[PDB]
């Protein structure tokens, strides 16, 4: 009566190590398996499977993997310890639009040379957000000097968010939920098995989610607990909103030798006049999009409820603004022009730029972003929002963010890792 | 026909014809460690199942008919329900609590058989 | 007599008496990774061949006589040429294009046999 | 009853009923290398013993009765002393010098058997 | 006739790699396997096995593992190269007990600041054992400046000797000798098989063995060769002797910034008066214990022999004194008050303290032990001794030590690693 079967199509939830695959990058370069040019996906008929995007350890793994790859890419680069000196700074007043008076400072300092005996007097431009006034009212120091060592990113390694595919090891499988209008938790029909995930771009941003995937039919609202105001709400758009960002300044770059085989890349004089960096969002598109978002929020909050959007609360720059990296420079844009309405040309968002960057929420490892020569122009898709609810006849939604796991959870929500368990026994009418 | 796990939603007797489909899918130094650990584990898991089939006398088989009787307390169902209505995922849940009992019995009956076969030679 | 691969230039029927000779030869952290990868791969390659023999019903054997007929389109030669004139290296080239067809057929005939043997018990 | 190696001080025929007890126990990057090497070795040692049983025709068995006669020069004792008085540790010392001879003979008799079985089909 | 058996309970001596397991530590933290909450031990009936504690490679492995873990815990910490400067030192003369006049020096120096342009004048207290007079009679340098680079231990990582369990890999087994009155060599009955060793605390000490295991019935004397005066004698007590050590000075600590993200922890002014560090050993307990030791030594040297204890011979501080780490500070205590007798309240042992530590017998890697604020009090068990024989009617025993393998050999003496060999053949009356 007992018959043993091996190769039985049974699985259990499991947490394992996934490996990366992909078709001078900060993240995945050579430590990544070439992808399968003809990947498979198998539809599983009559399979209902429970998914929970808020407990998905693929997110924790991705967070850990990208941070470690990031650090490995700074490890061999030039340290800028010699730059942590007293600076003598004045204002850049040459052809400055009123909007930027005080934003750029012209600083001189005594830098070391290749020889240990000699020093050189050099100058460069810094943003006001990169320096601290000390004491002598022209004396400044870099912002990180009392907190952390700073290194220069190697200007050959790019920050382009090249897509990574996650693949399961043998004995494991990745299940994908194809059920349209899946809200992140509970069971879903229409489950398929895949070898690997689709390519996911490690785009880093706050408030607005850029260059991601879109919803199949409708704008979707997802949260761990929709009635808990301490939780974030992820909003996935079914149409992109195009955003155009730029740094309209023809910057030049100069190389300052600071040692035997090391150099610092400094911002030199700027060609032409000085203008503020900014991003443009089409007003009509934004308004239609915001329209769709409200219609869906009413499903949880009441169709006679007043829904108001408001700008962000206070906090540091990295939290209250829309942070992104484009063209090699780090932008901090003011989104109060997007989230200012009750219920539901172009909208111009002013932006600030920094050279000294503290990534994620870490303290102790700062990096200096070398300047980029010429003018930067970026075009990207807003594919979703991160909102936080401020909370009796009205609800206020504000931009949220700062926790990078929320930006990956939004792409990995469809995937689950399971372990295959091929042995099983069942009664049969036979005897050895 | 179907590929890996395609038969997962099929009934137990519809499945179990696809056993080779699943059987064949079981097969910067820090990055390298992560990948080696994944590969070593896949091998260790594979070998443990093979060792277990071996001690039960089922080595080299995908379907192995044994000499242990089914206890109706493990699952009081007729062959028609088990093989024609249920899927393997449902079955695995139904008798999860009896798996270790069954495995122990399978080992014991093989030990008795193996010795009887020595005495007959 | 001869050691590993010594029979490589011998005819197919002269060789195939040396199957155990070849079977037994299949078995600074960065330096350590290179060596572990080499060892893990040797194990994975070994196990894949063993799994494949298993699903064909040839587990534990070096010579396994199966129940699949030879199609003359794969190689229209008599036993005298194949076993007395040709070497295994030459043979492997001659039927390279039919290897996957043959392997698929071997898996199918075992699945049919394995089920027939269950019905007879 | 007894766990792993519990029968080590028992006689050879008292032991050899516990074969599954022992069979189942055979299964910072620098720290990680040390652990991976330990795991890879356990697998390689396991597989070498399995390959050896395979070429002797004992695959899948814990007790394998072969067709090689015992040479009294290896150990001139009666079954009563070997199975009822001696332990396996004592026995292993007694015939240590003949292990490789015996292993060679086991391989040869299997090769002869395997071919005879082909000629009969 | 030949029958092949697999799974045969046979083993051979072997040397393999063991892994660690355990239930911000210097030694085992995350690179350690969680232990089995329900570990096994199997008694082997009728098994006699030969053990040799002096040839036990588990000791060599442990020595190597603890040194490597130690180094990995200093690798990310602050280098104190900028501290290797000329110091201007005077004596601390404020409320000093006569016993410590000259022990503490008040030193000033020019230290760097976060900025490369500026220097600061700072001062700290050092022990006389940490500095060297040079040349100007107030000029000093740190002791390690002509020999080695020095790093500061990170003051978040503890030196607490948290127990480690060693476990065998599959295919191997650890045999344990449970034969009471086992002297380290030769055969023993009463052998059991264990998954892992008991937890062993990596306590570092000289002369006296602290916080270890005790003998089951009697004090035991063990040596490689009891008649060879070049060998050490390990004495294991069957009862502990309690020892109470303290540093009765309310020290304060100050943080001196020495660079962009780095700081030095200096000893600041001391609150209250200045007193000598010391350890207390109960006299009656020590005398009873010493009594038992002599009774056992007579078994090897004659019961009409005069047995004398004497204090240590000369050598460096690390050898001639009782060295230990407690409360985070390194003590060097004078044990001449314990080993001063022919044949067989409290005993006070004065102690010296150092901040600059050269671990084990290595040269080139020095560490600076940050000071601990407040008063330190430690209570520990003396569980054994390391003696060396000075050698016709009398024998003199002196404290020995300095080789750390002797402190692990005393815990691992009961364990042996063997390799399992599951195949075997035997005649049977059957034929295939
Ligand atoms: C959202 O997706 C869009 C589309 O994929 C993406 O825009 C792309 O950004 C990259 C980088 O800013 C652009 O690539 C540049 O194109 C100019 C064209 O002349 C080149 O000159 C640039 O070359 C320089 O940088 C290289 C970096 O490796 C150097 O190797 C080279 O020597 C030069 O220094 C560079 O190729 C790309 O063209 C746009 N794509 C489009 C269609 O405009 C956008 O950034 C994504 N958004 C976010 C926030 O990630
Ligand atoms: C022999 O064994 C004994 C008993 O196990 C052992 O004594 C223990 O020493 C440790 C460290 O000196 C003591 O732990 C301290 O207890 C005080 C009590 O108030 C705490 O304040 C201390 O906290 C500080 O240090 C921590 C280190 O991680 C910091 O995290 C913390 O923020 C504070 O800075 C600390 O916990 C322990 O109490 C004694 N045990 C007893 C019973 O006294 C002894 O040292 C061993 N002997 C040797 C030589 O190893
Ligand atoms: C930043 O300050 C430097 C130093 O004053 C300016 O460069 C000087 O410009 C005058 C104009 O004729 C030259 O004569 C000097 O020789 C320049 N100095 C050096 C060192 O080259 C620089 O133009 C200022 N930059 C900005 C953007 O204001
Ligand atoms: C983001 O842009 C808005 C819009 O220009 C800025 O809003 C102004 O903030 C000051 C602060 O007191 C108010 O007095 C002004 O009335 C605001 N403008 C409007 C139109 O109401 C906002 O400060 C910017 N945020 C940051 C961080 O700079
Ligand atoms: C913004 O979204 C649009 C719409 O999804 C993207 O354009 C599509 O890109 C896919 C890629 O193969 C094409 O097949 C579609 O035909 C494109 N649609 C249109 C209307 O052209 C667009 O590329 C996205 N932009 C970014 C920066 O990713
Ligand atoms: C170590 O030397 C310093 C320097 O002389 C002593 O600190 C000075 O104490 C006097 C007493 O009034 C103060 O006026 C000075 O301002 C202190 N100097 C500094 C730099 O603070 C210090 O007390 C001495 N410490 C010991 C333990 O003797
Ligand atoms: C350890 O303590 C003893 C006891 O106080 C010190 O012994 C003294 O050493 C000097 C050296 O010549 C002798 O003259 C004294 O007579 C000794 N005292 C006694 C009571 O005999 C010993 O020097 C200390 N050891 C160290 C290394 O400081
Ligand atoms: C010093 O030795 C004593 C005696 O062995 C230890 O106290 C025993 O600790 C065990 C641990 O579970 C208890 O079960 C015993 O009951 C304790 N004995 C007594 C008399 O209380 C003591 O902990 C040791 N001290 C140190 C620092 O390890
Ligand atoms: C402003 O721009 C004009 C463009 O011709 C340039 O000539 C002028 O020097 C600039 N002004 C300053 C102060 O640099
Ligand atoms: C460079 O060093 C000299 C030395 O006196 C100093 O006067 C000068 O101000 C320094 N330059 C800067 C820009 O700090
Ligand atoms: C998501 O769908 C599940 C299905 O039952 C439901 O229970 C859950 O509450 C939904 N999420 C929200 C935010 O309502
Ligand atoms: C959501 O948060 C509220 C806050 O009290 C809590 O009562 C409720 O049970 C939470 N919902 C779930 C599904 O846990
Ligand atoms: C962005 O640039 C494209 C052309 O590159 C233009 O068609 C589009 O309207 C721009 N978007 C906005 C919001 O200005
Ligand atoms: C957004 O669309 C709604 C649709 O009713 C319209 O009433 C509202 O005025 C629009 N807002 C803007 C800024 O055009
Ligand atoms: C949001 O808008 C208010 C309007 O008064 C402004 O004061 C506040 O600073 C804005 N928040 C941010 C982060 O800009
Ligand atoms: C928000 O909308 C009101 C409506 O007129 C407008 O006055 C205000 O300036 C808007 N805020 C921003 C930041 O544009
Ligand atoms: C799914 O259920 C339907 C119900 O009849 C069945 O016909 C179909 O074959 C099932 N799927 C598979 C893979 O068998
Ligand atoms: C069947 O199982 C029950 C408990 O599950 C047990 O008591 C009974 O004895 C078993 N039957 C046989 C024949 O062993
Ligand atoms: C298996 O154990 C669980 C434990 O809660 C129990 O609920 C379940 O009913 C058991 N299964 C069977 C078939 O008895
Ligand atoms: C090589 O060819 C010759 C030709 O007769 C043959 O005799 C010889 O045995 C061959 N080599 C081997 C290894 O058989
Ligand atoms: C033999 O192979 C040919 C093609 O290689 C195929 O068409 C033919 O049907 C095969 N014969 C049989 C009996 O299957
Ligand atoms: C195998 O495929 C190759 C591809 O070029 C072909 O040339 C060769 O003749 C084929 N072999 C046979 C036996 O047909
Ligand atoms: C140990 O020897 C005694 C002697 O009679 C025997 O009875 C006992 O069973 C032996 N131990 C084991 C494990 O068999
Ligand atoms: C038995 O072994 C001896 C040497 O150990 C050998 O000379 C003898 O020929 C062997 N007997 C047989 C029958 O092979
Ligand atoms: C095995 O070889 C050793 C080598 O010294 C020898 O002493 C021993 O007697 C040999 N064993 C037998 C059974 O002859
Ligand atoms: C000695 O201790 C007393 C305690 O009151 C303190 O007031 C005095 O200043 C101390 N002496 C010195 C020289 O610091
Ligand atoms: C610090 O540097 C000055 C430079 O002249 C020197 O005079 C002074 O003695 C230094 N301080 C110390 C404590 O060495
Ligand atoms: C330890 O016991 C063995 C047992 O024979 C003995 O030979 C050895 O000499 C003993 N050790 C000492 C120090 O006497
Ligand atoms: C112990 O050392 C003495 C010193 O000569 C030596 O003669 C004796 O043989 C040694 N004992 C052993 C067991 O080796
Ligand atoms: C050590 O301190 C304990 C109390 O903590 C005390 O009972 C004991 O006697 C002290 N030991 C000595 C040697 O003073
Ligand atoms: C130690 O104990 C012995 C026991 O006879 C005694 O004679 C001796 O005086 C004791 N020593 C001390 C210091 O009490
Ligand atoms: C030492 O004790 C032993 C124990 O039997 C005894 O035989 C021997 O004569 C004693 N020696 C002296 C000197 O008393
Ligand atoms: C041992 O005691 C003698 C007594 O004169 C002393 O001179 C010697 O220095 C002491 N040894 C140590 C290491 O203190
Ligand atoms: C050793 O004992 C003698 C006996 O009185 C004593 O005078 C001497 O001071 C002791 N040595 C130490 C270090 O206490």
């Amino acid at each position: 009566w007992v018959t043993v079967y091996y190769g039985v199509p049974v699985w259990k939830d499991a947490e394992t190590t996934l490996f990366c695959a992909s078709d001078h990058n900060v993240w995945a370069t050579h430590a990544c398996v070439p992808t399968d040019p003809n990947p498979q996906e198998i539809h599983l008929e009559n399979v209902t499977e429970e998914f929970n995007m808020w407990k998905n350890n693929m997110v924790e793994q991705m967070h850990t993997d990208i941070i470690s790859l990031w650090d490995q890419s700074l490890k061999p680069c030039v340290k800028l310890t010699p730059l942590c000196v007293t600076l003598q700074c004045t204002n850049v007043t040459n052809n400055i639009t009123d909007d930027m008076r005080g934003e750029l400072k012209n600083c001189s300092f005594n830098m070391t040379t290749e020889l240990r005996d000699k020093k050189q007097k050099v100058y460069s431009l810094f943003y006001r957000l990169d320096v601290v006034q000390i004491n002598s009212n022209k004396e400044y120091r870099l912002i990180n000097c009392n907190t952390s060592a700073i290194t220069q990113a190697c200007p050959k390694v790019s920050f382009e968010p090249i897509p990574i595919h996650y693949c399961a090891p043998a004995g494991f499988a990745i299940l994908k939920c194809k059920d349209k209008k899946f809200n992140g938790t509970g069971p879903c029909p229409s489950v398929s098995t895949v070898q690997c995930t689709h390519g996911i771009k490690p785009v880093v941003s706050t408030q607005l989610l850029l260059n991601g995937s879109l919803a199949e039919e409708e704008v979707m609202i997802r949260s761990e607990n929709i009635t808990n105001n301490a939780k974030n709400i992820l909003v996935q758009f079914n149409t992109p909103v195009q955003i155009n960002c730029t740094r309209p300044n023809n910057n030049t770059r100069k190389s300052i030798r600071i040692g035997p085989g090391q150099a610092f890349y400094a911002t030199g004089d700027i060609i032409g006049d000085i203008r503020q960096a900014h991003c443009n969002v089409s007003k009509a598109t934004w308004n239609e999009t915001l329209g769709k978002v409200v219609k869906q929020l009413r499903k949880h909050f009441g169709n006679n409820t007043i829904i108001r959007f408001a700008n962000s609360s206070g906090g540091d720059l990295e939290v209250t603004t829309h942070s992104f990296n484009c063209g090699g420079e780090f932008f901090y844009c003011n989104t109060s022009g997007l989230f200012n309405s009750t219920w539901i040309d172009s909208i111009t968002l002013p932006c600030r730029i920094k050279q000294i960057i503290n990534m994620w929420q870490r303290i102790g490892q700062a990096m200096y972003a070398p300047p980029i020569q010429g003018v930067i122009r970026c075009v990207s898709n807003i594919t979703g929002l991160i909102l936080t609810r401020d909370g009796s006849t009205t609800e206020t939604f504000r931009p949220g963010g700062g926790d990078m796991r929320d930006n990956w959870r939004s792409e990995l929500y469809k995937y689950k890792v399971v372990k295959i368990e091929p042995l099983g026994v069942a009664p049969t009418r036979c005897k050895r | 026909f179907l590929g890996f796990l395609g038969a997962a939603g099929s009934t137990m007797g519809a499945a179990s014809m696809t056993l080779t489909v699943q059987a064949r899918n079981l097969l910067l130094t820090v990055w390298g460690i992560k990948q080696l650990q994944a590969r070593v584990l896949a091998v260790e898991r594979y070998l443990r199942d093979q060792q277990l089939l071996g001690i039960w006398g089922c080595s080299g088989k995908l379907i192995c008919c044994t000499n242990v009787p089914w206890n109706s307390s493990w699952s009081n169902r007729n062959l028609s329900e088990i093989w024609d209505n249920m899927t393997w995922l449902q079955w695995d849940k139904e008798i999860s609590n009896y798996t270790q009992i069954i495995y122990g019995l399978l080992e014991e009956s093989q030990n008795q058989q193996e010795k009887n076969e020595q005495d007959l030679l």
